[PDB]
Order: C-alpha cells, then structure tokens, then sequence
C-alpha cells in the first residue's frame, strides 16, 4: 500500500548524523535522551524507598 | 460481414499491432529485441496446465450491446480495471459459441444480439470457436474453477524470456527483466496494448488450424509476448530504475514469478485478486490453445 | 600565452555518481569576498536564523 512520502534516505542521514555527531555535542544527549525516556516507558525499574 | 483470411484476421492491416517507443510506433518485436535478462539462483520449471473446465457460463439473455474486447482488454492490461468477473458480459459470450446464434461480434469487440447489417462483424463459424473456449474467462471467479495464479507464471516467463532452448528444455533460470526507458514506459506501453483489437488475435488463434495455425503462432508470437510482458510488469514482485550513463533502465524483477502483489504502485498496472483470477483464467485457456 | 578558464569535473569523470555541482558555484564563490573563519560561522548562524 503506496505512502505518498519521501523513502527514508538511510545514506543521507548517516552521513548528517555523522556531520552532526562531529560539529553538534548536544548530538549525544539528544539521542540518550530519547533511549532514556523509553526506558521510562518500559516500566522495568523503578526505585523502591527502603 | 468480414470473411476470414486464410492466414487469419491479423493478416488484415485493419489490425495491426504496435507499440510506442518513447512515444514512436513501433512493432512489438522490436520492443521485445531491447528487454535483456540477469538470471538469478532461483529456477521456473514448467508443470502441465490443468486443462480447462468443459463448463460455459449459462447462454443467458441480457439487455444491451456488451464490449468484449475492452473487457478483457481492460482486465489484462487496464489501469485499476473493475468487475473483471461480472458475469453478464461473458454469458453474452457464451451466446456467441451456440451453432445458430443471431448474436454478431462487431469488429468494434462489440457484441450485437441483433443483426445489425450496417457495422461490419468477424464470421460467425470462428467467433463460435473463439466464444467456445473463451466465454470460460466467465468462470474465472467460481471457486471449482480457478485456475493457478502462480505456476502459470512460468509459462508466461518461458514465453517470454525464455531462450530457444530453454523453451524447448521447459527450464529457465528466474529472471530480472531490464531495457533502456522513458519515464512511465510500463504504464505507456501498457496503455498501448489496452487499445488492441486482441479479438482478432484470440479468434485467429481459436479457428485457424493445421499450417495456417502454425505460421500465425510464429508471426504473432512477439504480440503475445508483449501482452505477457504487460502482465508480467502486473505482477512482478519490485520494478525499479537504474541510472547508468545518463540513462535510465527500468529493472523488472521477476519475469514469471507471480507475486500476486496487490496494492498499485507507480511503476506499472496492478492486479486485485479478482484480476489475478481472470489473467489466470486467460493464460490457462490462451497456453492451453497456444500449446497444442 | 596561455587561458585560465574553470573546467568542470564533469568534463573529466565519466562517473555522473561523484559529480553534484559545475563551473557556476566556482562563479559564485569568486564573487565571495574571502572569509575568516568566524565569518564563516557568522554566515551559517545568519542562514540558520
């Protein structure tokens, strides 16, 4: 079934996430942060008060 | 009344079929010498077609003239064609193949339940032998009579890509079909094979016999490889373009694998299931009567 | 006795894969004055405005 959108340029991201990766510093948090939140999502720890 | 001549309608320049190639005319042989193939691991062998059902659709009586010809012209090669398997065209079709028939086949591919003397229409004879097999297009879609959808495929590929001696071994590498093209080449050439009088075609192929049958297979066996070809195009599992040297070659992979793909796309026609039914029909009855 | 001239890679590469551009973002980079490299920064910062 047609998705009347652009194909997801894997080559042209990975060399703009390897630009960024090189030039832009926040570029680490910003995908941590993502990893971190689905963590939360997850539900699979959280910190007992004893 | 058009009589048949000994070599068969197509003979007549009346019915000539061509192809535009980017845009000029052409004969489709000369469309079929610029397709080249990459086989791949993969193998088609051939199984014996199932022979068709002996049942035909009930002659029944229906109000109006049916177009046959853009019927299934349209089911084999149309854009989005619709109710490929309504019945009442094909019980029309039926009327044709009874031995006293006042049903005509105008060579419009209208069918005339009256004698209307003012359009011209194919001989009566034939067009029974042409109805009498191919009114079985009419079960296409009665589950006691569908035919492969899959197997049949490779028949197609062998009459298609198939080298003399692979067509004779009944063998062939799977293949990935690719040609110099223009933009939307599939869709064009497709809209090209739409607007054949293929009516002359198939009852040549059904009323000819002996020598005259023979030497009709050999001149129109590139026509029935273009009209493969666009039904291979139909269902062909990826279509693709390849940029090489500033010009594109438009890539079909595979030729005779059937990937009973549903959902249209750009490059090509697509068939519904209830297309796929009725191309299988007709490559069971057309192979059938093409092999023999 | 000689001719400066821009020559394209094109003209040169029969490999259209490797080749983005032509002679014109030569013409338009010489009508750029030479830049620092914090002009440069500015530039992109501007454009990124």
């Amino acid at each position: 079934a047609l998705r009347p959108e652009l194909a997801f340029d894997h080559d042209h991201i990975i060399r703009c996430l390897m630009l960024a990766a090189a030039n832009y510093p926040r570029l680490e948090g910003i995908i941590v942060q993502i990893n971190t939140g689905y963590v939360a999502s997850a539900n699979v720890i959280r910190p007992v008060s004893e | 009344m058009l009589q048949q001549p000994t070599g068969g309608y197509t003979t007549l320049e009346q019915f000539a079929f061509t192809i535009r190639n980017d845009g000029t005319n052409a004969t489709p042989t000369q469309f079929l010498q610029l397709l080249s193939y990459e086989a791949t691991e993969n193998e088609l062998v051939k199984k014996t077609i199932p022979t068709p059902e002996t049942h035909l659709p009930s002659a029944r009586n229906v109000p109006g003239n049916v177009y046959i010809e853009d019927a299934i012209t349209q089911a084999l090669f149309g854009i989005s064609a619709q109710n490929v398997n309504a019945h009442g065209y094909f019980s029309r079709l039926s009327a044709l193949a009874l031995p006293n028939t006042s049903a005509r086949l105008g060579l419009d591919g209208v069918i005339y339940n009256s004698e209307t003397i003012n359009i011209p229409f194919y001989d009566p004879a034939a067009v029974a032998n042409f109805a009498a097999t191919y009114a079985k297009l009419g079960n296409a879609s009665t589950p006691r009579y569908r035919a492969d959808m899959i197997d049949i495929y490779a028949h197609v590929g062998l009459e298609l890509a198939g080298t003399d001696a692979e067509r004779a071994a009944g063998v062939m590498p799977v293949k990935r079909a690719k040609f110099d093209s223009w933009e939307g080449s599939l869709i064009s050439l497709s809209r090209d094979v739409v607007n054949w009088k293929i009516l002359a075609f198939l009852i040549d192929l059904c009323s000819l016999e002996g020598e005259a049958l023979r030497a009709f297979k050999t001149r129109n066996r590139d026509v029935f490889r273009m009209m493969l070809f666009i039904m291979s195009t139909a269902v062909a599992a990826n279509v693709v373009n390849r940029k090489v040297t500033k010009r594109v070659d438009r890539v079909l992979e595979y030729i005779g694998v059937n990937s009973m793909r549903t959902a249209g796309r750009t490059a090509t026609i697509t068939y519904d299931l209830s297309r796929h039914e009725f191309a299988a029909k007709f490559l069971q009855l057309t192979f059938t009567r093409w092999n023999a | 006795r000689y001719h400066e001239s821009v020559l394209e890679i094109a003209d040169i590469f029969d490999q259209a894969d490797f080749i983005q551009t032509s002679d014109a973002v030569r013409q338009l980079r010489a009508l750029m004055p030479t830049l620092s490299t914090s002009q440069i920064r500015h530039a992109i910062e501007r454009i990124a405005q």
